[PDB]
């Protein structure tokens, strides 16, 4: 077996943030904790306060489904990833466009920003990936040979520097400056479309139907599988303690324990009021920059935000 | 105990569904005009 | 008024083209527009509709309800199951037992001889419901089998041409 | 092979990144700050003035 | 898993006969209309 | 001369059917080998 | 790489929606090993949004479930976007800015679906939920009609006898008006050009054409369907009902035979106000000549109170009941032509491909409908001024009052409300209050509405159109005697009838 799970306390939602007019597809935290960004299939992008849960700000750019945000670290940036083939910055003392990078050839899925350096790097159904110069919008690379829809890319510091997972199941391990695929790993049966890096480790986790898996990096070697959650599993969601929170299209959501792969809880929320119980999904997951907060932004026009519940022990929730 | 189709409640509402502890807002427009930034700058 | 030969073109045409493309199937007939064939299949050609005898709860029922809710016969008719005008037929029938609009009537019947516009019809008919190969689809059919002549002819003669002696290069 | 064709809204422009500042959030203070504490903090005052609000 | 086909009442693309039947397949009265007509009559 | 008088068998739709069916209006001949 | 840009944008949206359809299940949810029919649950997609437009419940008889949430799921994005586009260009419109026209077509188009589709809901839960209106209400609101017309002595309209002398000039009068429509001699179509053959066949033939709609008025209790479209007026719409000829010949000249023989037996009193007497511009002269020559009417010395009330009975049409019509009509016509008047309101009202059964309201597109909507505005006239003042305001049956009179000065002051205007759904009143019946009346209004924290100011709407000097003043006492009259008036409409 395993030696025993670490003990983590179990999550109870406790508010519920409805204001979009589309399913919500994108979340993010801004980096100094104070707000959150949410961008929806109505086009627009909400600006909410993370205290309060009050709606800030809405910014209107978009001709489609906002598919991705993201608030950058290092400048008061915020980039936008449509369905329209737009990436766009927008600037945060403004609140208004000043840059927009050009030349997918279709929807674009999503977008990671890097760490150290400035550039972009964005996903999309053209089946490429591509590496934009954040400051003169001039595409450096077309990290090509995927052959179908790239669902999901994350960036880092280290090396490799992009890991891009597919729906034609595979997972592909990039090098920044070459511009080409390392490693390519076909372990997943169905599309890849989570894929999630652990804050200090030297590890990442790929979500598929078929089951969780982790990887070791650089050169990804298999470590194990995560299995039980049998659904299309949208995202990923990684704890810096180590729980990791994987979230599936049917609105289940599971919480897990990194280290052994122990599945602690199973929440199944609730459908809004007016909502048919065949729109109940999870497009997206953020932990707080504190992460003592979980937000998800869900299939029925709703953000969902759970907190840790402080009042249960080893003995009250067992670990089986 | 007839509802005249002007009320004709479906749907549960908020409270119902989700218990009575889970806070629920509904934030239609926004506060914050949007000239005013959200990083403000420094002078 | 309607005449068999036309409603079983009616039938055929509502079996293939569909039940919304009413101006089509108006178009096969000649002397009916779309609103009379609509009506006609919805009064009485359609499969769904009952041309039987009152069950004695039919016939209670339906008195309960023309006192419930009176001259309103769209209303009731669907709450029993056949069309207004048999329901507004017989409950008048059954008041007086106990005391035009020619979409509803039968069809009368064929004529020894066919008038010949009657046959005209039928044939064409027949030809509209042939037709399931897409009218370009037709031509374009034609089309594979026409150039084969242009091949077929050109070697022949191209055969006798450098036969002939002469060795032509079209380009 | 290397067009020279062109494009107007290839012009350069916003050709200065901006980094964030000192108070913005620059990343030596996220580095540095207490999350947890200051978001309860905040909560706890939000919940004071919407009681006030009743 | 068998997935039946769509006929549509909208689209024949092909020109396909469909007989009526499968072509076809692809109410309430409140108790209270009794009392609001009789309390009427009388 | 027309003289109408209720006809023998009917003209029923399945008959236009079939007829159409054998119309067989384009199906087309056989490309020709040689 | 072309961007997507103003004639992209539906073409894109079915792009992107169902390259999402054929990634999210038909690859990963299959296990539909073999060949997963995906290009089949596309046509099962399109076929599903079809149906939700035409308003049709959809049902696959076989057809694995997680294929039809996923559906269901993909059916309300595009509908929450296709909606969400009309009410966006819909405002746009409304205040000006495009003048674009596509987009008007497609709009009105839009919005004439979404109407049809809340209207067949309404339909469906009138005849779910049962008669809004109870047996007590209805009971009343017949006793009360019975009321009046016996102490009016009014003499029924019976069915129109066979040698009448009028028969000719009524017809004449209708078949002019009908011909009326295509003045213009235009481009019309079948349609239009069958119903100038009717008219025209009727025009040579009178007597043919009298027989056949007699025979029509006597028999018939079925009629054919009804179109309906919306004249688009850029501010809201309007429908417009499409009637048969045969029909619309019938109906003219019931309409005319109607409203003459209530205009002899004196059946409407003289405050039902679009009048054959005076074009509206003569009706704001003698309103504001009828104030005035009130008895002290400008007198503020005891601290009287004039209050000037007007309203909207806020959907009369749309609310009248078929059953209770009936009952009410039978008691001034035949029972004949009350059972063809109501059973021609039931009918199948039909747009493009959408298809269902009025059975509540009224549809206004019929040539009597200004007669039944006078007469059930006359019923609610009386429920709101009252069998006692209404015999007041309309005078003695033998000796009936002019549009703002009344017999002697005596009757006239005997009570707050002096004067009474109802153009066809609009309601104004004059009432004029001594301090103590007003007083009266704001004790009982702050007892059931108690404001103590005086927001009553508040929701005062005004006039922002003359200036302050001439706008209404909002002391507490006077907007607290506004909502006090308001208040009282709308207590005597049950809502389940009409409200305001």
């Amino acid at each position: 077996t395993m030696p025993k799970p670490q003990w983590h306390p179990p999550w109870k939602l406790y508010r519920v943030i409805s204001g979009h007019l589309g399913w919500v597809r994108c979340i993010a935290v801004e980096p100094g904790n104070q707000w959150f960004v949410t961008g929806s299939a109505d086009r627009t992008i909400k600006i909410w306060d993370l205290a309060s849960g009050k709606l800030k700000l809405s910014l209107t750019g978009h001709i489609s489904t906002v598919r991705g945000v993201i608030v950058s670290t290092r400048s008061p940036y915020l980039f936008s990833c449509g369905e329209d083939k737009q990436v766009k910055c927008w600037d945060l003392e403004y609140n208004k466009v000043i840059r927009h990078y050009h030349g997918h050839l279709s929807a674009v899925y999503g977008l990671d920003l890097h760490p150290t350096i400035d550039v972009l790097v964005t996903c999309s159904r053209d089946s490429t990936a591509r590496i934009w110069d954040v400051r003169t919008k001039a595409s450096v690379h077309t990290l090509s040979g995927h052959t179908n829809a790239v669902a999901t890319v994350r960036c880092q510091a280290a090396e490799p520097q992009i890991i891009t997972g597919s729906h034609d199941t595979t997972i592909r391990l990039w090098d920044l400056v070459a511009g080409k695929t390392r490693v390519t790993l076909t372990n997943h049966k169905k599309s890849v479309r989570a894929v999630v890096l652990h804050p200090r480790h030297y590890t990442f986790a790929s979500g598929s139907p078929d089951n969780i898996k982790q990887w070791k990096f650089p050169d990804g070697s298999f470590i194990q599988n995560l299995s039980g959650h049998n659904a299309i599993i949208n995202t990923l969601t990684v704890n810096s303690d180590g729980v990791l929170v994987s979230g599936a299209d049917n609105g289940t959501m599971h919480l897990w324990d990194w280290r052994t792969g122990y599945n602690f809880q199973r929440v199944h929320a609730a459908v809004q009021p007016g909502s048919l119980d065949s729109e109940s999904g999870i497009f997206a997951c953020a932990f707080d920059q504190s992460e003592s907060r979980l937000l998800t932004a869900e299939a029925d026009k709703t953000i969902k935000v759970y907190r840790e519940d402080d009042t249960a022990t080893e003995e009250t929730h067992p670990v089986s | 105990e007839v509802v005249l189709h002007e009320d004709k409640k479906y749907y549960p509402t908020a409270e119902e569904v989700y218990g009575p502890e889970v806070e629920t807002i509904v934030q239609e427009e926004d506060t914050q005009p949007l000239t005013e930034p959200i990083i403000k700058p420094v002078k | 008024v309607w005449r068999n030969t036309e409603d079983e073109i009616l039938k055929a045409a509502v079996m293939k083209y569909g039940k919304n493309q009413w101006s089509r199937i108006a178009s096969l007939l000649h002397r009916k527009s779309a609103k009379q064939c609509k009506a006609r299949w919805y009064e009485w050609l359609d499969p769904s509709i009952k041309k039987t005898e009152w069950s004695r709860e039919e016939e209670e029922k339906l008195l309960h309800l023309a006192k419930l809710m009176p001259t309103q016969w769209r209303t009731i008719a669907p709450i029993i199951g056949r069309t207004a005008a048999q329901c507004l037929e017989h409950y008048e029938f059954l008041l007086d037992k106990a005391a035009p609009n020619p979409e509803t009537k039968p069809a009368r019947p064929d004529p020894i001889d066919m008038d010949e516009d009657e046959l005209e019809m039928l044939s064409e008919a027949r030809a509209r419901l042939a037709n399931t190969q897409g009218k370009k689809a037709k031509r374009k059919a034609r089309e594979k089998q026409l150039e084969e002549a242009r091949r077929l002819a050109a070697l022949q003669k191209r055969r006798e041409l450098r036969a002939a002696g002469i060795e032509i290069q079209k380009k | 092979q290397l067009s020279k064709q062109y494009s107007s809204r290839d012009l350069p422009s916003h050709t200065k990144i901006k980094y964030r500042q000192t108070t913005q959030d620059a990343p030596e203070e996220v580095r540095n700050r207490d999350f947890r504490r200051e978001l309860e903090e905040r909560e706890r005052a939000a919940a004071r003035e919407k009681n006030r609000d009743r | 898993w068998k997935i039946p086909p769509c006929i549509s009442n909208w689209k024949n693309a092909k020109g396909y006969t469909i007989p009526l039947d499968k072509r076809l397949a692809a109410v309430h009265i409140n108790e209270n209309f009794a009392k609001l007509a009789e309390a009427l009559y009388i | 001369v027309k003289n109408k008088a209720p006809a023998e068998v009917q003209i029923t739709a399945e008959q236009l059917l079939r007829e159409a069916k054998e119309r067989e209006l384009e199906l087309l001949p056989p490309p020709p080998q040689q | 790489a072309k961007t997507v840009t103003k004639q992209r944008v539906e073409s894109h949206f079915d792009l992107e929606l169902r390259a999402a359809v054929m990634h999210d299940i038909l690859d990963m949810m299959p296990e539909g090993i073999k060949q997963n029919k995906a290009r089949t649950i596309l046509q099962h997609l399109s076929e599903a949004w079809r149906c939700w437009k035409a308003n049709i419940p959809w049902k696959v008889p076989g057809l694995p479930t997680p294929i039809e949430n996923m559906i269901l799921r993909y059916v309300k994005a595009k509908a929450d976007w296709w909606t969400n586009t009309a009410h966006y260009n819909r405002e746009r419109i409304r205040r000006g800015a495009t003048v674009d026209k596509t987009v008007c077509k497609k709009n009105l188009g839009r919005l004439t679906r979404l109407y049809l589709k809340a209207e067949q809901e309404r339909q469906h839960n009138y005849l779910k939920d049962g008669p809004y209106i109870t047996a007590e209400e209805a009971v009343a609101v017949y006793t009360t009609t019975v009321h009046w017309l016996e102490s009016r002595r009014f003499s029924p309209i019976p069915f129109p006898p066979l040698s009448y002398k009028h028969d000719t000039k009524l017809l004449i009068l209708a078949l002019e008006r009908l011909k009326e429509a295509y003045s213009v001699k235009s481009r019309l179509n079948q349609s239009q050009r069958e119903e100038l053959g009717l008219i025209e066949q009727a025009y040579d033939n009178p007597h043919e054409a009298l027989s056949r709609i007699k025979r029509h008025l006597l028999t018939q209790r079925a009629f054919k369907e009804v179109g309906i479209e919306f004249m688009d007026l850029y501010s809201h719409l309007v429908p417009v009902y499409d009637v048969e000829p045969l029909e619309k010949i019938t109906d003219a000249y019931l309409d005319q035979y109607l409203w003459y023989e209530a205009d002899k037996r004196r059946l409407f009193p003289p405050w039902i106000k679009p009048a054959d007497t005076e074009p509206p511009p003569l009706l704001v002269y003698k309103w504001c000549q009828g104030i005035n020559n009130l008895q002290d009417v400008w007198e503020t010395s005891e601290g009287e109170c004039n209050v000037m009330l007007e309203s909207r009975f806020e959907k009369m049409y749309e609310k009248i009941d078929l059953t209770l019509l009936n009952r009410l009509l039978r008691l001034i016509v035949d029972h004949n032509i009350a059972d063809y008047m109501t059973a021609k309101n039931n009918v199948v009202i039909n747009y493009k491909d959408m298809n269902h059964t009025n059975s509540y309201g009224i549809i206004r597109g019929l040539q009597f409908a200004s007669f039944i909507v006078q007469y059930y505005g006359l019923v609610m006239d009386l429920l709101v001024l009252g069998l006692h003042r209404a015999s007041e305001m309309a005078g003695p049956p033998q000796m009936p009052n002019d549009f703002l009179s009344f017999q002697d000065i005596a009757t006239e002051a005997a009570h707050p409300i002096r004067l009474f205007c109802r153009y066809i759904d609009r309601i104004h009143i004059f009432f004029r209050f001594t301090a103590d019946e007003a007083r009266d009346l704001i004790q009982r209004y702050l007892t059931e509405h108690p404001d103590p924290n005086n927001e009553n100011i508040v929701g005062y709407n005004n006039k922002k159109c003359w200036p302050r000097d001439a706008r209404m003043r909002l002391m507490k006492h006077d907007v607290n005697l506004g909502r006090a009259v308001f208040w009282d008036i709308k207590n005597r409409l049950p809502r389940s009838v009409t409200t305001v």
